[PDB]
DNA sequence: GCTCCCAGCTCCCTGCTGGCTCCGAGTGGGTTCCGCCGCTCTCAA
DNA sequence: TTGAGAGCGGCCCGGAGCCAGCAGGGAGCTGGGAGC
RNA sequence: UAACCGGAGAGGGAACCCACU
């Protein structure tokens, strides 16, 4: 992971996540949640 | 009969040949003196001239064992262990040179000759 | 994805999660020596 | 003016926060190391 | 006979359950007084 | 008046450090 100029979401993918998707802790150093919106309100940035 | 020259000087014998730093028994910090490498003269100049920082081997503790950037003159960037301990031991640079340390009473006198007054008056 | 699907259903496959811990690999009954060939092997023979 | 729905009480119980065990990839090679103190008799001066 | 020596004899961090302490509902207990 | 004999297993260990993969 060489980083961004955004966050990104600080993805930090690789040996721990693979690690804590082994042993899968209560509290992980990222949890990252996606979300999708229905129609029009996504379509619109101002209602995103 | 009350000194023992035993007690003295087999304790500062097993303490340095031991490199264990404790008396007898303590635990202890190791490595403080190590056997030097009679292989090359750039191997004996180089474990002489070696630095220890006895920060935590075997850690995932990334900073303390980083290169950082006040190392300009005083330890060579480009050689370090490569095993276990990567960066917590250091070879000292050509240049640099440690201070041996002074008393700083003569100094507190140039200061109070001179014109810098003391906190309490 | 037969090796990725067999872990992750071999994960899941005792109706709830497992972590790859001494802290569920005990709680399984999966065998005592296989506890005991794991991390902790005196307390889990012990209890056995 | 005593039951009984109710109010305060009162224990009752499930529900939140701290000290604490236990883990932390593979061989060679060299060096250091494993009592001390007490105590009584033997030979020497 | 006494003094010291030889030898025998004794004396740098990680997670994660986990118990214990405390805090809020909860029905019993018996008063309060409404009711008969 | 006396006649061919054969024999090889090992001894500590424990710690620290260094080096290499």
């Amino acid at each position: 992971f060489h980083y961004a100029g955004v966050s990104a979401k600080n993805v930090t993918l690789g040996v721990p996540r693979l690690k804590e998707l082994i042993n899968i802790s209560k509290k992980p150093k990222t949890p990252s949640l996606t979300v999708f919106l229905l129609g029009q309100s996504a379509r619109d940035a101002e209602r995103a | 009969l009350a000194i023992k020259t035993r007690i003295i000087s087999d304790g500062l014998k097993y303490s340095l040949a031991t490199g264990n730093w404790g008396d007898q028994k303590k635990q202890a910090r190791a490595g403080v003196s190590q056997v030097l490498n009679r292989l090359t003269f750039a191997s004996t100049l180089s474990h002489l001239r070696r630095l220890n920082s006895p920060i935590g081997r075997d850690g995932k503790l990334a900073k303390p064992r980083q290169l950082h950037n006040t190392l300009w003159g005083m330890v060579c960037p480009a050689e370090t262990p490569e095993g276990h301990a990567v960066g917590l031991v250091k070879n000292l640079a050509l240049m640099a040179y440690i201070s041996v340390g002074s008393q700083p009473s003569p100094i507190l006198e140039f200061l109070e000759e001179w014109s810098m007054e003391n906190l309490e008056e | 994805y037969r090796h990725l699907a067999l872990l992750c259903d071999t994960m899941t496959c005792r109706g709830h999660l497992m972590a790859i811990t001494r802290h569920g690999v005990n709680r399984q009954d999966t065998g005592p020596l296989m506890k005991c060939s794991f991390e902790e092997t005196v307390d889990v023979l012990m209890e056995a």
